[PDB]
């Protein structure tokens, strides 16, 4: 029935939609519930999400479908909403300099402490009863 | 017994205690925000985890290189370390039990290969002249999945290159704040494996063969990131239980400071009354 | 080094080097304890238990405190088992085999009779 | 924290009665926690509010001499 | 503010009892309108060198010291 | 560190003020930068050439017993 | 147990010159049994109370004093 | 303010104020180094740095030694310089230029005698 798209970081998209046509690796699928238990490794495109009246783009990278009778799910590592191919590989590239920033803030705030409780022991080892 | 030196060392041990009070608490936000992060990961790793059991332990399924065990030649090793400090007993476990299991049964220098995650494990392994062929320090307190995911895909195409042969992973298990147990994990070839009870059976698009090309490196990255979060998990929690511990000792240097304070005190008030008086009696 | 000679003299100063350094570091030991030493005062506080263990020994006027019948060394025999601790032969023998031994070769007996 | 008064309560007018009493809890959740305010996103509405509270107390509680506020 | 203050003045260069005598002349001075049934503050900067102007007469009249030789 | 020569510098020949007016900055950069090599991750390579410059002072600065060495 | 013991006792309002002659008077009670063949056991409860008590009679005694003011 | 006036008063805490921020950031600056620390608190201790070095002076008794002739600065000049400091119209100029000079315009002089 409904589609599922989720990440390692976190579930994306979980919606109530009919029709996904998103590309596998051999070639392009169509699904609507009543669907047989199917396998299909998927390319680097955006999902057709395209049943609630007006269709819904979501891109995958890396990307896997796993599609029940009961639920669509869709195993993806990146899972952009925007979803026209070029802003998955330049938010890419904005979370890479987000999280670069992110690992040197968290070191310099671990080694401002770490100095503060390093003064601090040296006036222990100054003051030496 | 010098009673100002006596002060100040009292004051310099409840700085101490006042900045390791503040350590703990920050880490203890850290160690919420990583349990949110791997309770995030779960779900995910459960669908991996039914789809990986249902394809490769239904209709064969062991000519894929990552599930049959080829024989071995040499052994890699995944050892995950943090690349800060001020945790006890994290890194010493982790690499005191790595180098238990390298030199007890190896002996030679060329039969292994170290994927190190940490500055402490990178240090510890070229202090003890040991090959770090892939080195990637500087993870965030919470770290996200594509840092993790480029050397997760380059240890699994240098195990398809036919280089490792095997592989494990080596990790603190947290289990609940205050012991972080060390574990040996065997992280492929998948010959641990076992199905959720219950199995439907898959039609696969391409073949079966081309969907576990895809599919077990995929599922070999998701086993990584789901140990290094738990490991980053346990990192935070240990280095909360290691500052606790070290408020708890500035308190009790405190308390036995505050006692041989208040003896100093004692004398020196009759030393110098002593003084006092026997100047008096003097005239 | 003119009155003792002089490899008794670089032992005992070495000895001497070794328990103050590991005097200097007890504050960070008794707060912070032994996790974040940099691997070489790890190492001076791992000889520096042996050595200040090593220091004591059974006495003849202390059999009739313990049982232990008690033991008289020679000094070149002392030197050579605080050159040999300083060394590092014996870092694989746990701590409370030194305390309360007269020789090296008693340190050893002592620690296989531990199990070790 | 170390400033008392005995009579202190019995002193106050019932306005600055009603009021002064929680200030006197936002100097305590600050002055307790001021030493630990210089690193950390700690928790999010039950350490920063009361820190943002006690660092605009402080604030309040400076005056400049010769100029005394009437009670009111 | 001074149209209703009195200021009572014992500095260094005067000899310790005028520093010793300093706040009994402040409450003297108060106890007349607090008597009369006014209302008066007394304030008295640094009794520490009040106390230290006495134990320099009790010493210097040899009284018995205590602690820091006050008596 | 603690020990002053208050007449010092008019003590000392030409060529010892020039040779130890960097002698003392050494020494004192050592005895800062030593505190916080006691514990810790550990210091970058600039620091670290200054304890291994402060660590060489503090050999050169040994003697033996009764062995005085001429000032040039 | 008072078949064969001897309770003497100086409390704490008697006199610091009783406190300093209790065990003495103790030891004294002991030596006849002691010296007749016989075999004693002496309990001094306190005798920091003794030292505290001798402390304060040598002080009354206007004898200078040591550490912690015991002579 | 009631003795020295508000503008003095104000400048003169202003500059307590920035030199003991900048006497907290010594050990920061002296392990990590200055492109770790952040891009508002090395405008701090740029400030700091030309303000430290503006109170010193050429003095009238140190003339016979340097050359240098020596200078009395006024309170009002003074309070104007570090005003100007601390509102950054000397941002541009060196880190020396500063050094040992009476007044602000000195400053200027000196800064372009070095070519800046």
């Amino acid at each position: 029935i409904h589609v599922s798209v989720v990440t390692p970081d976190g579930p994306v998209y979980e919606d109530d939609v009919e029709m996904v046509s998103v590309k596998a690796k051999s070639g392009e699928l169509g699904i609507l519930p009543g669907h047989i238990p199917l396998v299909a490794p998927l390319e680097i495109s955006a999902a057709r999400l395209k049943k609630g009246g007006k269709t819904q783009y979501i891109a995958v990278s890396g990307g896997f479908l796993e599609v029940r009778p009961d639920k669509v799910t869709i195993l993806a590592q990146a899972a952009e909403r925007a979803e026209d191919i070029d802003v998955l590989r330049a938010k890419a590239a904005k979370e890479r300099a987000e999280r670069r920033l992110q690992s040197q803030q968290d070191d310099i705030d671990f080694k401002r402490a770490e100095l503060a409780l390093k003064r601090a022991m040296n006036r222990l080892s100054v003051a030496e009863m | 017994a010098s009673l100002r030196d006596i002060k100040t060392r009292i004051n310099a041990t409840k700085k101490t205690s006042q900045i390791t009070k503040a350590m703990e608490m920050v880490s203890t936000s850290k160690l919420n925000r990583a349990e949110q992060n791997a309770k995030s990961f779960v779900p995910y790793m459960e669908k991996i985890q039914e789809v990986v059991a249902n394809v490769a332990l239904g209709a064969g399924g062991a000519s894929h290189p990552m599930l049959v065990s080829r024989p071995v030649k040499k052994t890699g090793y995944l050892v995950i370390t943090s690349d800060r400090g001020l945790a006890g007993a994290y890194n010493s476990n982790v690499l005191r039990l790595v180098y238990q299991t390298i030199q007890k049964r190896h002996a030679s220098p060329d039969e292994y290969a170290i994927i190190v995650i940490g500055r402490v494990g990178l240090s510890f392994f070229r202090k003890r002249n040991m090959p770090v062929i892939l080195d990637i320090t500087r993870l965030p307190d919470q770290p996200s999945f594509a840092d993790i995911k480029e050397i997760a895909r380059k240890t699994v195409g240098l195990f398809a290159d036919g280089t490792f042969d095997e592989l494990y992973m080596y990790y603190n298990h947290y289990v609940s704040a205050i012991q972080q147990e060390v574990t040996e994990r065997k992280l492929l070839p998948l010959t641990d494996l076992a199905e959720n009870k219950q199995r439907t059976v898959y039609e696969f698009e391409p073949s079966q063969e081309e969907i576990l090309d895809v599919l077990l490196p995929q599922y070999a990255e998701s086993l990584i990131y789901g140990a290094l979060l738990d490991a980053k998990a346990s990192e935070h929690a240990a280095r909360m239980t290691a500052m606790k511990n070290a408020t708890d000792n500035a308190n009790e240097l405190i308390r036995t400071l505050t006692l041989s304070y208040n003896r100093a005190r004692q004398a020196a008030i009759t030393q110098e009354i002593t003084e006092i008086v026997a100047g008096a009696n003097a005239l | 080094p003119e009155i003792v000679g002089e490899e008794h003299y670089q032992v005992a100063r070495k000895v001497q080097q070794t328990l103050q350094r590991y005097k200097e570091l007890q504050d960070i030991i008794a707060i912070l304890g032994m996790d974040e030493l940099s691997d070489e005062d790890k190492l001076v506080v791992h000889r520096a238990r042996r050595i200040q263990f090593f220091l004591s020994q059974n006495f003849h006027v202390a059999e009739q405190f313990t049982g232990q019948p008690g033991s008289y060394v020679p000094v070149k025999e002392t030197v050579r088992g605080f050159k040999e601790i300083l060394e590092g032969k014996y870092d694989h023998l746990p701590e409370d085999a030194f305390r309360l031994v007269g020789r090296i070769e008693e340190v050893v007996e002592k620690a296989k009779a531990m199990g070790v | 924290g170390l400033s008392v008064s005995r009579v202190g309560g019995a002193a106050q007018i019932k306005a600055m009665k009603k009021v002064a009493g929680t200030l006197r809890l936002d100097l305590a959740a600050y002055r307790e926690l001021e030493a630990f305010a210089q690193f950390g996103s700690d928790l999010d509405k039950a350490t920063q509010a009361k820190l943002a509270r006690g660092a605009r107390t402080v604030e309040v509680l400076k005056q400049d001499l010769h100029q005394p506020i009437p009670v009111e | 503010a001074l149209d209703y203050t009195i200021v009572v003045t014992a500095s260094a260069s005067q000899p310790a009892p005028l520093l010793f005598l300093a706040p009994y002349a402040g409450v003297a001075m108060g106890e007349y309108f607090m008597y009369k049934g006014k209302h008066v503050l007394v304030v008295y900067d640094d009794l520490s060198k009040q106390a230290a102007a006495y134990r320099e007469l009790s010493l210097l009249l040899r009284r018995p010291p205590g602690r820091e030789a006050y008596p």
